[PDB]
C-alpha cells in the first residue's frame, strides 16, 4: 500500500512514447507530477483534482496527462526527447496543496542514440590478509564498471540472504570520462564482516546488480549484443587464506 | 527568488544538534512543511510548521509570520538523519525550496587508517586499494590522472559489532599504479599503514 | 588540522536559532572554550565550555569528550551578535581555529528599494549611487568593470525611530556611468524605482 | 581595569625595529603575544609565566620577549621584514592557558619602502533630494580614497558631537587594485537623519577620518607631503534647499 | 526475577553522577538496552549495550557478560534527566525491565523558606497554603489530617532569570486550617518565614 | 512522523468493545502492542512480523489483532472488563526484537460502572502579597479537584498564549480517598512571575484542564450532568493591588 | 559542611557498580585525591584527581571544577573494595571529608538458608545458633528480648572452594530457647531448615 | 622502611598522661598527628614543616607537641579525659600538604573509673552435625563476651598457624548493654572448612583473641583480677565423631 510509481527506470529514444503509472491507495481527490532536476527544488508538470484536471507548472513541452480513474494519474509524453531527462515523482495528498505522499520516483534518461548504452560489468575482489591480521576484520569490494545511463541496483547476498548491516554502497556513481557529458559510470560498495566469517568457507558472497536498459521491442543494429534489462553478478567463496 | 534555504552542506558530529532556516518571500503564505529527503529517493513529510511552534520531538520548528522565516531544528543527530531537508511553502500554489543538505559524520573512537589492496577473483587481478578506518576529519579527494577513479569516503555500520568505520576506494587501469601512491592527492594521517609483502 | 569547524558563512535572520560545532583530534585536551571577534578587533571570551553541560543563558555550549566535539547554540538571535566565533582547545598549549562568520540579517518591514544619486560637496561634483531600503534577501556583488568600485551592503539604525535599513554604495570616475546602469551585475529586486532628472 | 595594548597601528621599513608594549592591571601570572593572519587561526610567538619567561610558538623571525616587571610583557622585533606585516595580540591569563583576556590589538604594516603610503581623500556626499521626497529623511555619504595602509578610524560628528546613532561603515576597507599585493585602500560610511532635520541650516556634518601613517623623524624625501598620523575631514552644512 | 534492577527513587543533587544496575538471569541473553521513559510517557531508546562498552557522551554504558551485568552511568546530572530506565534485554524475545526512576533534585543557592497563603479568586475562598524556596535537604510530608492534601516537592524553572525554586502545595477544609499549622507533621527549616496578617 | 497511536484517552464499561489504532510511517515490518501496569515492565499482547501475524507474549483475556495494511496494527477488546485498566504502547521496529519506536501511549480505563466517573473543577489562587512583598516573585496555584479518572491535561495560558517556563505540574494525581480503590484525584500546578509582570492589569492569567470524559454513544441518567469529554477553566487578571 | 561527601552506608551488590560523589565549596582548591581507608586501618592514596578524568583501572576518577565535584567510580565490585572512601582536597591545608562506606555484599547463587545447632565444648553448653546460606537477599535485625544476643550478619570467602558463605549467630542465657525460635525478629524464608533432631 | 607509631592501644584514667610515638624512615620534611571519631572525618591536631614547630588543625585541650629529631613527631596529653577518647593517626609527609603517609594508628581510651574495663572469655562451639550432614561443610563459631574496650583483634588458628581463608568476624562488637555507654561489648567469628577436614582428629583449631587493658603499673584495688593485657584462648580439635 501507500503510493506507488512505475516504472523506476527507463531508457528512451527521441521521438519516442511511453506513460508513467501513478499508482495511489488513500483515495484522495488531488493528485500531481513532478520533475526534478539539479539545481532546483521540485516544478509542477501537471496535476489534477478528481478525474478530468491538467494545467499548471511548466507542461511545455510534451506532457501530456490523463486522470480516467480516480486513483490513477497517468503522466504521458508522446515525443520524448532531451531534456525532459530528469527525476519524476508522482505524489497525492487529500488536501488541495497540502501535505502530499510521493512515489518512489521515475530516473529517466532520453537519448537520441541508444548506441551508447551498456550493461554493467560486476567484479568481487577478496579482503586482504594484511587487513584480517590487524583489524580482525575482513572487507569485501564490489565494483560495477562502465554502464550507462546510471541505472542501477547494487545488493549483497550472502548464502542466498541479503543483508544490510555492513554494507555501504556509493551514493552517486563516477563518471569514467568526467570529459564526455554521456560518460560510462562505476560504482562500488563495501561489505565487511568478522575475520571469522570470511575465513568459513562453506560462506556464500554474491554481489549482484540489477540494470535497467534496453526493452524487448526496441531497435538494435549494433554488432556488440542488446544492453537489455538484466542482470550482472559476482560470486566468492570464503576462504581459510 | 521565492524561496531562499540555507547554502552549503552541513557536515556535523553524530551527536550534534543542527540548524535550519527558510525565508518567503510572499507575505500572506498559507501552509509550511518541512521535508525529509533521503539520496536519492522522494520526499516525505517531516513536520508541519505553524506560528504556535511545534515540539514532537527531539525535533522543533517555528514560524515567524512576522519575520517570514521558518525553522527546523534537529537536536541529538543520529547518522541515519543523513539527507537533504526542503522547505515547502503553499504560496497559492506551493513552492519548494532547492534544499539543504545534512551529512551526519560518525566520530571513530579507535581510529587506525590504512591502505590495503584487495586481489580479485578469476584472474588478471587488475586490483583495489582500500582506504579504511581513517578519522571523520580527513577528506578524500580526487587524483591527478583522468585514469585513475577514486569514491568518496562511505561510512560503514556494523550492527553486531556496535562499529562503524569509514572508507573511500581506488584503482585504475594498471599504469603501474599501487597503493604506495594511491591517495598522494589528499590529506592521509602521518601514520597511516602500507603492508607490501 | 587538530581543531576544525564549521567553514562557509551563517546569515541568517534576526530572531533564529544559530548551532556551532567544533571537532578536536586529540582526546588528551584539557579545557575547551568558545570565543567572539568582532571584525576586526579582538577575541572576547564568550563562553567556557564545560563536560556537564551549559546553562545561561540563551546562549547554550555543551562538550562530548568522547566524540571529541564541542557545540554552541544561540536562539533568539540579535543583530549585535553579528561576528566570527572562535572554537579554542587546550591541546597542553591552546589551539585556536580558523572560527565561522555569522551574519545576523535584519527584517526590513517595508522595503521600498532604491537608487539615489547623491552629489559631491567641495565641487568636481563626482559621482555616488546609493542603493539602500531593499530587504535582507538581495544580495549585491562585484562589477564587471574594474574601475567601478563596489561596497558590500551595510545595515543602519536610527534608534529614536526603531527604523533599520540595509544600504549598498558604488562609485567610479565620471566615465560616466550612471544610477541605473550601477549594480548591473548584481540581482536587484523587480521594483527598483531610478530617479534621473 | 584592562588589559592595555600599544601602539594601536604602526609602520616600519624593513630593517628598522620596534617594540610592543603589553600591560595588565589585572595581577595575573600569565601572558602571551599572538600573531593573527589570514587563513589561520592565532598563533604563539611567546609567553611568559612569571618575571623571566620565553618560549615556544613559531619564535623566528626576529621575535624576542622580555619580562622584567609582572604588569608588563615586552615583546620585540629587532630588524623587521615582509611578512612581519600583520596583526599582533597579547593577552593576560590568571590560569595557564586557561581563561584569556586580549588587548585591543596591533595592525603593524612592514615595508621596504615608504613611498607607497598615502593618506585618504575624504569626500562628503550631499543627500539626493529625490530620497528626502520619499522616504523624508536624509542620507549623507562619505568616502576614502587613495591610501595605504588600511589604518584608519571613521566617524561622524554632528554639531560637536560624534554620533553613532544611524551610522554605517564597510566593516573592512575597499581594494582599488584588487590583484595588487600592495593595493590603494577605500573605504564608504553612511549617516542619516530624519528628513526635516537635513534642511535645518543650523545643523552641522562632519565625516571625520583618523589616518595613521609616518612619524615624525622618518627619512622623507618623496615630492608629495610626509604621509604622517593626521586626520582629513569634509563638511556639509544644513540644507533647506 | 529474570531482568532484576536496582530498587526505588534516586534522589541526586543536580551535578553528581549516578550508577544505574540490572541483571539477567539468562546466560544466553542476545542484545540489551537501555530506554528512557519521562513521566509519563513511553520509552524512547537511550543506549543500545554492547560488551566493548559504550562512548558517548555523558552517558556510559557496558556490560559483563560474566556476571551478566548491565549498568549505566550519567555524569553531571541535569534536572532534564528525571524519568524512568529501562534495562532491556533480549534474549530470544527480549524482555522489559522494571526501569528505576531518577528525580534529579535541584540545587539551591539563595534559599529562603516561607509559607504563605494564597487567596482564592471567585469567591469561597476554601484556601490554599504555598511553602516554597526551601533548598533540598528539605522533605515534604502528607498529612495527619485525612481532610487536608498536601502535594509533594515541586521544581520550577524561570528561565528567563536561570531561577530555580522548590514548592510544595496543601489545602484543607476550612477546619480552619492557618498556614502556620499546614506543615507541622514535616519538618521545616529553623528560620522557614511565616507571615499570618 | 513517527508512530501515531490513537486515542490518548478512554472510559469503558465492561462489556463494550473498542480498537486502538497504530500508525507506522517509516514502512518497518515488525509491529508490537504492550501493556504497563505498577510494578511490572512492560509484557507484551501480541505482534506482526510481515502483514499477517499475531500470538505470543500473552493475550487473554479479549486482545484480538488485526494488520491488512502493514502500516496500521489494530488492537481491539470485544468484551473489556477491569482490569485490562492500564497504559497500552504500540510500538514499530525494522528488526525484530531489536531496537522499536514507541507510541505517545493511550490511557484506557475500565469500569463496571460509569456512575463514578467525574469531571475536574479547576480554580485560580491569586499571589499572596506576603510574598511579591518578599521575593518580589508572584505565584499563582491552580487546583484542580473531585475528578475521576486522571484523563487530564492541565495548562497555563498567558495572554492567549501557552507557557511551560515558569511552570510546575505535579507528576502525578493526588488521591483525596486514599482508602477506596476508586479515589477522586487532585492535582496542583505552580505558575511563577516577576512581581512588576503580575500586578500590570494588562496580563491575563488563564489555568485550563482539558477531561476525557464519557463518549456521547454513553448511557447516563444520574441527576448530575453527563461527565463527557469537556474543558473547565479558571482565570485571573493582573491585580495592580 | 565544607568538603561534604555522601551520607551513609553503601550496601552494593558483588558484581554492580558504584559511584562516589564528593564536593568542595572553595572554587580555588589546587589538588583532589580519594585515599581508601580498610576497616579498620589506616588511610592510603587511591588515586589524584584531574580534571581530564583518570583511567585506571577499573577505578575510575572524575573531576569537574566548574559544578565543584569530584566523583569516584567502581566498576564489577569486588568484595575485596570493602571499605571506607575518603575525599582528599588540597584547599591551602589538605582536607579529608569523613568519607563514605562501601559494603560490597556476596553473590549466593546456590542459597539453602538453614538454622544449626553447634553444641558448646568444654561445659555450661549454653547456646549457640548458625543462621546461614541465606542469599544477600534475606535481611537480618536483631532482637526482641535483650537477654538474648543476634549478631548482624557477616561475610565469609572460603578461596580454596571459592565459596563465599553468608552467616549469623545467636545466643542466649538459658531462657531456654532453641534454633527454630531464635531468629523471629527478621524476615525468614519460607524454605529454611530447621533440624531439632 | 615507612611510618611507624606506637602505641596501638592504651586504657589511661581522667588525669593520667601518655605520650605517642611516631617515627618516620623515608626522611621527610612535614609531619601530622590527626584525630578520627564517629560522624566526621579526620581532623588535625598539630603538625611540623621542619624541626621545631606546632600549632593548628585545632589544638584544646592537652594537646601538646615535640619535633626534635625530625624522624620524630611525639604527641602528648598532660592530663587525659574523655572526650580525647578516639583512634590517633600520625602521618608522614614528603612535600606539602600533598600526598601523605599514615602510621597503623592508635586507639586511645580515657574512663575516669578503671573498674568498668573487663577482659574476654572466648569459647569455641562445634559444627552442628546437622551441617556436615547437609551441606559437607562444618562451621566453628567463636565467642568473646564480657570485655571493654573494643580493644580485640580476635584470630582464628589452625595447627599452630593462623588461617584467613574461610573466615568472617563482626565487624562491630554488640553492646550486651543497648542502653549503658560503658556497657560491655561481645563478638562473634565464624570458620567454615570442608566437612572432611573437620572430620580429621589430627587438626587442632584455636580461636585466638587478644585483649588490650590495663598495664603492669596500674592502681588496682577491685576484688576480682586486673584487666590486664592478655591472650584468651578456646580450642576443639577434629571429632570423627
Amino acid at each position: 500500500a501507500g503510493v506507488t510509481q512505475t516504472p523506476k527506470f527507463r531508457v528512451l529514444k527521441t521521438g519516442q512514447s511511453m506513460t508513467l503509472l501513478c499508482a495511489q491507495d488513500m483515495n484522495h481527490e488531488y493528485m500531481y507530477w513532478y520533475r526534478q532536476d539539479p539545481g532546483m527544488g521540485l516544478r509542477l508538470i501537471h496535476y489534477s483534482v478528481g478525474e478530468g484536471t491538467t494545467a499548471k507548472g511548466e507542461v511545455p513541452d510534451g506532457y501530456n496527462v490523463s486522470r480516467l480513474k480516480k486513483q490513477n494519474f497517468l503522466l504521458g509524453l508522446e515525443s520524448a526527447a532531451p531534456s525532459q531527462t530528469s527525476v519524476y515523482f508522482c505524489a497525492s495528498g487529500q488536501g488541495n496543496f497540502d501535505i502530499q505522499y510521493f512515489g518512489a520516483g521515475t530516473r529517466l534518461s532520453v537519448l537520441e542514440d541508444l548506441k551508447n548504452v551498456f550493461p554493467p560489468e560486476v567484479a568481487v575482489f577478496e579482503p586482504s590478509e594484511a587487513e584480517i591480521s590487524h583489524t580482525q576484520k575482513a572487507t569485501l569490494v564490489c565494483l560495477a564498471t562502465g554502464f550507462y545511463p546510471d541505472h542501477v541496483e547494487l545488493s549483497w547476498w550472502v548464502n542466498g540472504k541479503e543483508v544490510h548491516s555492513g554494507v555501504c554502497t556509493d551514493p552517486q556513481p563516477l563518471k569514467e570520462q568526467p570529459a564526455l557529458n554521456d560518460s560510462r559510470y562505476a560504482l562500488s560498495s563495501r561489505l565487511r564482516v568478522s575475520a571469522t566469517f570470511w575465513q568459513n568457507p562453506r560462506n556464500h558472497f554474491r554481489c549482484q546488480v540489477q540494470f535497467y536498459g534496453l526493452s524487448e521491442n526496441d531497435e538494435w543494429t549494433q554488432d556488440r549484443a542488446k544492453p537489455v534489462t538484466q542482470i550482472v553478478s559476482a560470486e566468492a567463496w570464503g576462504r581459510a587464506d | 527568488k521565492e524561496v531562499e534555504q540555507d547554502p552549503g552542506p552541513f557536515n556535523v558530529p553524530e551527536g550534534a544538534t543542527v540548524a535550519f532556516n527558510c525565508t518567503y518571500s510572499n507575505s500572506a503564505s498559507q501552509s509550511f512543511f518541512w521535508y525529509r529527503q533521503d539520496s536519492r529517493k522522494e520526499p516525505k513529510l517531516l513536520m508541519s510548521v505553524y506560528s504556535s511552534g511545534n515540539e514532537d520531538g527531539r525535533f522543533t520548528a517555528q514560524l515567524n509570520r512576522a519575520s517570514q522565516y521558518i525553522s527546523l531544528l534537529i537536536r541529538d543527530s543520529k547518522l541515519s538523519d543523513s539527507a537533504t531537508y526542503l522547505c515547502v511553502v503553499r504560496a497559492g500554489k506551493l513552492i519548494f525550496g532547492q534544499g539543504t543538505e545534512l551529512s551526519v559524520k560518525p566520530n571513530i573512537q579507535n581510529p587506525d587508517p590504512a591502505v590495503y589492496q584487495l586481489r580479485d577473483s578469476k584472474s588478471s587481478d587488475k586490483s583495489v586499494c582500500l582506504f579504511t578506518d581513517f578519522d571523520s576529519q580527513t577528506n578524500v579527494s580526487q587524483s591527478k590522472d583522468s585514469d585513475v577513479y577514486i569514491t568518496d569516503k562511505c561510512v560503514l555500520d556494523m550492527r553486531s559489532m556496535d562499529f562503524k568505520s569509514n572508507s573511500a576506494v581506488a584503482w585504475s587501469n594498471k599504469s603501474d599504479f599501487a597503493c604506495a601512491n594511491a591517495f598522494n592527492n589528499s590529506i592521509i594521517p602521518e601514520d597511516t599503514f602500507f603492508p607490501s609483502p
